[PDB]
């Protein structure tokens, strides 16, 4: 993973003429800023293992 | 792991008989499994209990805000 | 061997032993003494003449009299039939239920544990009080030091959670009486047989008892500390357990080795202090502790000298404390038993870490907002809060609310307060504050929220009011 | 008003000032205390540097 | 052998009062049969007063004491960092040995002027406050002065992961060794903190010198020398290290014991007078030096613990009087959650400038002075209650500020966002916000312009200075965010 | 005479002297010294053993070492030489700029001059700085007592100080860096340098830089202080010079001496001084003195323990000064620079003819009206702050006023204010609070006042200010 | 004796701030340095040491008993002094005596607040 990218809007949020998600839209994009600075924060990747040298210092 | 010859000659040579034998490397003693066993325990609590034999893995989900 | 007297004075035998001298805290025994009359050396003075410290008391010493140095420090029986047992500093049972079918003997110092060695991850030990979760909230495996002035419940205290807790707990107990009140230890025995957890066909009690009480000579109770640690070690590292160590009071080791310093013929540190208290502190706090192999809870008394913390000994100790708690006179003359005072009493173990930032938060806003009143009491005592904002006097009593809210009832009491023990999980502890900040409460009576239980109790008692 | 006022600041000023004569009392206590408190910590700090001066 | 052996004397106290060992070096650090070590401190004339490292029920009299006929160093390398050792060099880390083989002596005294060049260099903290508003450089001193675990080590420790990124910088300007003295640490306080820079493994870049509660009391006097000598090491070698000495406060405590145990009189506060020598000594060796020393530096954070907030503390006074401002913490700003708790009021770097960015200096001048108004007004028509609306305004802002610099416990940061946020509420951008949302903000804001304007970043950095165009680029971007933050 | 380290406690040498002794004070050599351990003398403790004061380090120190008298007390360079210099208490060129190629030594022990020496006149040495000047007139050859406690810009102050006056006199200074931070010590060579008044290419400034930094025996530490003073002397007579004399910090110094005191077998007395407290002062600032052939204007850094003044030190201090300088760390804290206590920096030689009545008197009224606004703090705190009674208000004010204006900027320490700083000879000050006191700004208010020279300054500040 | 021969003994000690003090005085002319108030420590000792002996026995005693009146007499109130709060931490509970209501006339006078009985929970007679 790995996912593409729209920027806020605020014009938008307000307007939902489908009166149903009035309010929804203003707490889906906090929602979204939870996962925004969450994604920003960690990396994709750990390292990996050089068995070859763990196995001469494993004797199992 | 070697120093004074005169004392070492003797001290070394009764540590690499221990090497060689297999009734434990020359014996082993109990004092020594209890207390191992014990401290088998301990440290998996330090790193809990799981068995990193195996790796973790996952699941999946989502919602709509609007 | 043996050596002689060659000068008493007080319990620092002056002894000379010239045919052996064995190392300092060799313990000797006294030859022409029926009493197993200890002396642990405490120098060689030189020509073989060697200060020692009858731990014991003294007297019919006829000077020059003979003392047989039993050559090693106290050696005091270990095993897990200590359990119920009391045995005073030298290990022999003083709960007399015969002698104690030992299954070694243990030199009374004992180390520090390693540091490589410790796992040291404090998780809360919650204890249901309110005040003490939240604002003085105890680890597992903490030591804890209850700063606290004479006879304010301090006692009382430690015993009620010692119900509280050591109940629950499934790794030992022990209670050192360290300088106790004999008297205190006699009420306290009648619990804790009563209470069956002092069993008494159980020397598998939850909790060993030694008692080195108030009326020791000097030494003993100076020492009986180090003992009480070494068994502690003993059911940690050898038993495995969790102990609850009650210590009371570590203050009269403290004092106990001040007294001494000065016929140790030091230049006794200030206030006639023993400087050596830091050493002592050291040396004793390291064996403190809560290794890889458990813990050793850690509850000590501290009685705070003439209530001054500033006092060098407390203030040493704080070094050493996780957890502190003081209980706090003035609180105290608020009638209020809880008596604490969490702006003091704090926690390094309270963090927003360890025991939620809710805990944390609510108490920053009431830590806060009292620290603010605390601010304000003084210009209000002059003042009043008379011609000084409202929101201030909302939050002032919320503050003061929630102080009250804080007072809470004493089980074990209940012939001391009148009132019944409450225990409040934590839940409902959040719930309190948080809903007393909210203001929602508040339209309430203030003393409503006094000796409550939970916030309900607090209602309860303000239909009951108003 | 104003009369209200002025009687009311005329008993606001009477509180007040006995308030702060408790507290002097209190303070000087904690004075004399301390006073000598100073006094004897020195004069322990003499007794102490007299008995090991140089 | 002869001689420079010694039968002892007298023992108890580990104060071996040691017949023989005459022509002794002064200071000679001596050997003990048990293998411990002990100074020669006192030559008397009929005895060498002997401080035992170790402890004496470990010995007896008459005992061998053997000269090492050695005064005092310590080993000496930088493999030292990613270390915790005691006073002598040794591993309590308990991870094998140390690598630091070389030893150096730690009586070395101080250097002259001359090899010095004083600072002109930054130190940061990645606090904001510390930075600003007692903006601190290199190779100083500065006292933490403060009481008991208000992360009273925190502060430190914060700074420390904080110089991370300079050693995640391939700097020596910024790239920072770090040295923690631990006096009178109890071990597992200590081992925490070990833990905690282990998890922030800036321990790589670290030296821990450790004397924790327990050890013989000259081993945590020692301990400050030690680290000082390890210290002074990276100085000469251009290197800029840090060493906190935490504290010293308990070292004068076991001082004026050992003292005492020299039968030497209790000096003022019972403490005997050159425990100021003691640290003055100690603390002039830190420095900056100049160039040819490889312009290194040991900056000096000491610390120490008020006791009541006791400064006439006579120690503290002291130390006072040597340091280059200090660092005071207070309570109840803390109480009142807000940490920040300091009194900046009594908190200084006498330096301020030299040891800035102008960065910072543009904002914080300004924001100083704003502080020094607001925290005025709480004063002059105030003791608590009133209104008015420009001054509220600067109280509001000024309630803004204190957010702003609120930065709780735990927080490595760098300077050019701790700039861009403040620039906001300096720039005032916020002021209407509640203080609630400004932490939130603050990080929201955060990650936008890590993302975004990391651009931008890279260009304050860059600059050391915000230019007008990225003062413009922040102030759209502020706006922006602002109303990002709605909009 | 030989000696014998017999003892070394801690670094006090006792020496036995062997040969016989020298006498008291000698400064001896230690045998085996690599940098000559100079001994001084302090008893004769008998069996031709004398305590000594180590003046170095004692390290390494082999116990019965051999000493070897050096005849005399501690002899230092002297000459010429010694400007722009840097020396040490042995004089040593702690410049590091090669051995001073001075032209005599003498014992440090320098004594008190008659009485019949002292210039019984002084005029007043005006500073320029308006506050200074006005509340204690400084006279020239005057102890001074810079009282002040730690920090507060007060080294930047005096240097500062330095600034405005050495430079502008062909007094010749002495500065004596003793106990200071070596880094200090540092940073303030920079700043000769860079002035030039350490101008090097001609090694003479007008200045001996004596050290004697916090890493320093403090016996020796307390004796550079002699060793300054015996080398002004020589420059103040000999030299005929006003030579300006600096100590940082007489206190320290004392405080030297109260440390050793102890060990030195004196019951270092109250507050832990030394119990020759007396002693130590009396003889040294009688050592000082602006004769009638030269003049040692004494400018004494005087830090202020814990800002206790009442501490028996300072309090002794004080009567030997006769123009002390109290700076106010609470009017520090008031954020002031000038952080001064004014109502307390006197010169028991401010007069109605010698400094003029009008001087004397502004002073006299202003520092009054102080001390009445003082009085008026007392409504306020609790009382109000823009509100009560009003004539008093207008008092307030102008104090307030008088108070900003008593705030000049700092003038090196532009570097951290960006203030300019600024000075006004004695007239147009004191002409200036006339104003003031005539109570002419007062459609003008107060903040146009602060941190100024002279008072248009603040006039075009208001001006800057109407916007 | 009297206790452990059944008898319930009431001792009064009639006070002994004055023995303290006596004590002091022999600690100091003893040249045995003090602290706290000017004493040393083991007056403490002392007074523990004392009030131990203070006793209700078992029945092997007799059941007897050594109750104790000490008296400490405060010189203005000083719980703060170190010498009363040892012996409070010794003690069962306190009589403060107010003097005010006293000096009023109030015959007697008692800081009733203060006036505490901690061990004391249950101890009297069901009618009161």
């Amino acid at each position: 993973r790995k996912l593409a990218l729209k920027t806020i809007d605020w014009v938008a949020f307000g307007e939902i003429i489908p009166r149903n998600q009035k309010a929804v839209a203003n707490s889906l994009k906090s929602w979204n800023e939870t996962l925004t600075s969450r994604l920003a924060t960690l990396p994709e990747k750990p390292p990996a293992i050089d068995w070859a040298y763990y196995k001469a210092n494993v004797a199992k | 792991l070697d120093p004074v010859q005169k004392l070492f000659v003797d001290k070394i040579r009764e540590y690499r008989t221990k090497r060689q034998t297999s009734g434990g490397p020359v014996d082993a003693g109990p004092e020594y499994q209890q207390d191992l066993d014990r401290e088998l325990f301990k440290l998996k609590q330090m790193y809990g209990k799981a068995d990193m034999n195996t790796f973790p893995n996952f699941t999946f989900e989502d919602p709509k805000f609007e | 061997t043996t050596g002689r007297i060659v000068a008493v004075i007080g319990a620092v035998v002056d002894v000379q032993f010239d045919e052996g001298l064995p190392p300092i805290l060799n313990a000797l025994e006294v030859q022409g003494r029926e009493t197993r009359l200890v002396l642990e050396v405490a120098q060689h003075l030189g020509e073989s003449t060697v200060r020692t410290i009858a731990m014991d008391g003294t007297e019919g010493l006829v000077r020059g009299q003979k003392v047989l140095d039993s050559g090693a420090p106290i050696r005091i029986p270990v095993g897990p039939e200590t359990l119920g047992r009391i045995m005073n500093v030298i290990g022999e049972p003083i709960d007399e239920r015969g002698p104690i079918k030992t299954k070694q003997f243990a030199a009374i110092h004992a180390e520090a544990p390693e540091f490589v060695e410790m796992s040291v991850e404090q998780e809360i030990l919650v204890t249901g009080i309110k005040v003490v979760d939240l604002l003085a909230p105890y680890a597992k495996g903490g030591k804890i030091g209850l700063f606290g002035g004479a006879g304010v419940g301090k006692t009382v205290l430690i015993m009620e959670l010692i119900n509280n807790v050591a109940k629950a707990h499934g790794g030992y107990s022990v209670f050192a009486g360290v300088g106790e009140r004999t008297r205190e230890g006699n009420d306290l025995y009648h619990e804790m047989i009563e209470s069956g957890v002092i069993n008494l066909k159980d020397a598998t009690s939850k909790v060993a008892l030694v008692y080195g009480q108030m009326n020791e000579p000097p030494g003993a109770r100076a020492r009986v500390a180090l003992t009480g640690l070494t068994v502690a070690e003993y059911f940690r590292d050898q038993e495995g357990q969790d102990v609850l160590l009650f210590i009371d009071n570590i203050f009269r080791f403290t004092q106990a080795g001040s007294e001494v310093s000065a016929l140790l013929g030091r230049i006794p540190s200030a206030v006639g202090y023993q400087p050596t208290l830091a050493t002592d502190m050291g040396t004793m706090q390291e064996r403190i502790t809560t290794t890889k192999k458990g813990s050793i809870t850690s509850v000590q008394a501290i009685y705070v000298p003439a209530d001054d913390l500033t006092d060098p000994a407390p203030a040493t100790t704080f070094a050493h404390l996780d957890a502190t708690t003081v209980l706090s006179r003035a609180i105290a003359e608020l009638g209020i038993y809880p008596a604490v005072d969490p702006l003091d009493s704090t926690s390094r173990i309270m963090d927003p870490n360890i025991v939620g930032s809710e805990h944390y938060d609510v108490a920053r806003g009431v830590q806060k907002i009292l620290q603010d009143y605390k601010s304000l009491q003084d210009i209000i005592a002059i003042l009043g809060m008379d011609e000084l904002s409202e929101e201030d006097k909302l939050t002032v009593s919320r503050a003061r609310k929630i102080q009250r809210f804080l007072s809470q009832p004493f089980q074990v009491a209940e012939v001391f307060t009148g009132h019944l023990g409450k225990l409040v999980p934590l839940k409902e502890t959040i719930k309190g504050f948080q809903q007393i900040l909210a203001g929602e409460y508040d339209h309430l009576p203030e003393q409503a929220f006094y000796m409550v239980g939970p916030i309900e109790e607090a209602v309860a008692k303000a239909d009951k009011l108003a | 008003s104003t009369t209200s006022e002025q009687s009311a600041r005329m008993t606001a000023m009477d509180n007040a000032s006995k308030n702060a004569s408790e507290m002097i009392d209190k303070l000087t206590l904690t004075f004399n205390r301390t006073r000598q408190a100073v006094i004897t910590k020195e004069l322990i700090e003499i007794i102490s540097g007299a008995a090991a001066l140089d | 052998d002869l001689e420079e052996t010694g039968r002892v004397l007298s023992i108890g106290d580990g104060i071996a009062r040691v017949h023989g060992l005459r022509n002794v070096q002064a200071e000679e650090m001596v050997e003990f049969s048990s293998g411990l070590k002990g100074m020669s401190l006192n030559l008397e004339p009929d005895n060498v007063g002997v401080v035992v490292f170790g402890n004496d029920k470990l010995i007896k009299e008459g005992d061998i004491v053997k000269r090492t006929g050695a005064i005092v160093d310590v080993p000496v390398g930088e493999e030292l960092l990613g270390r915790v050792v005691d006073a002598l060099g040794n591993a309590i880390d308990g991870k094998g040995p140390i690598g630091s083989k070389a030893r150096r002596r730690v009586g070395l005294k101080a250097p002259g002027i001359i090899p010095r060049i004083s600072v002109r260099e930054p130190m940061q903290t990645g606090i904001k406050a510390v930075d600003s508003l007692v903006p601190i450089g290199r190779g100083q001193r500065e006292l933490i002065i403060g009481d008991r675990q208000t992360g009273k080590t925190s502060i430190a420790i914060d700074t420390i992961i904080n110089q991370k990124r300079f050693n995640d910088g391939t700097d020596e300007k910024k790239k920072l060794y770090c040295i923690y003295v631990a006096i009178g640490q109890k071990r597992s306080t200590v081992a925490q903190l070990v833990k905690r820079l282990t998890d922030a493994d800036a321990m790589k870049y670290t030296i821990v010198v450790s004397a924790t509660a327990s050890d013989a009391a000259p081993l945590q006097y020692l301990a400050p020398y030690s680290g000082c000598s390890m210290g002074e090491y990276f100085r000469d070698n251009g290197k800029h290290a840090l060493i906190i000495y935490d504290d010293l406060s308990k070292q004068a405590v076991a001082y004026r014991q050992m003292s005492l145990l020299l039968r030497r009189p209790p000096g003022r506060e019972a403490y005997p007078g050159d425990v100021f020598y003691l640290h003055s000594r100690l603390l002039e060796r830190a420095a900056k030096m100049n160039d040819a020393f490889g312009g290194g530096s040991l900056t000096a954070l000491p610390v120490i613990e008020t006791q009541a907030g006791d400064v006439s503390a006579y120690i503290p006074t002291n130390v006072i009087s040597i340091t280059d401002g200090q660092i005071f913490l207070e309570t109840e700003l803390f109480y009142k959650g807000i940490r920040p708790a300091i009194n900046v009021g009594l908190s200084v770097s006498r330096v301020g400038s030299a040891a800035q960015t102008r960065a910072m200096k543009q904002v914080a001048g300004t924001m100083k002075l704003e502080l020094a108004q607001y925290r005025e007004v709480a004063a002059f028509a105030q003791f608590g209650s009133d209104l008015d609306a420009a001054t509220q305004q600067l109280l509001s802002r000024g309630v803004r500020l204190t957010e702003l610099l609120k930065q709780g416990q735990y927080s490595p940061m760098a300077i050019e966002e701790q700039v861009a946020v403040i620039y906001a509420g300096v720039r005032g951008y916020l002021d209407k916000l509640e203080p609630s949302k400004i932490t939130k903000f603050e990080n929201a804001f955060l990650s936008h312009v890590i993302s975004q304007h990391q651009a931008l970043l890279g260009k304050i950095r860059t600059d050391g200075k915000i230019s007008e165009e990225s003062d413009a680029k922040l102030k759209e971007i502020v706006t922006n965010f602002l109303a990002g933050f709605e909009a």
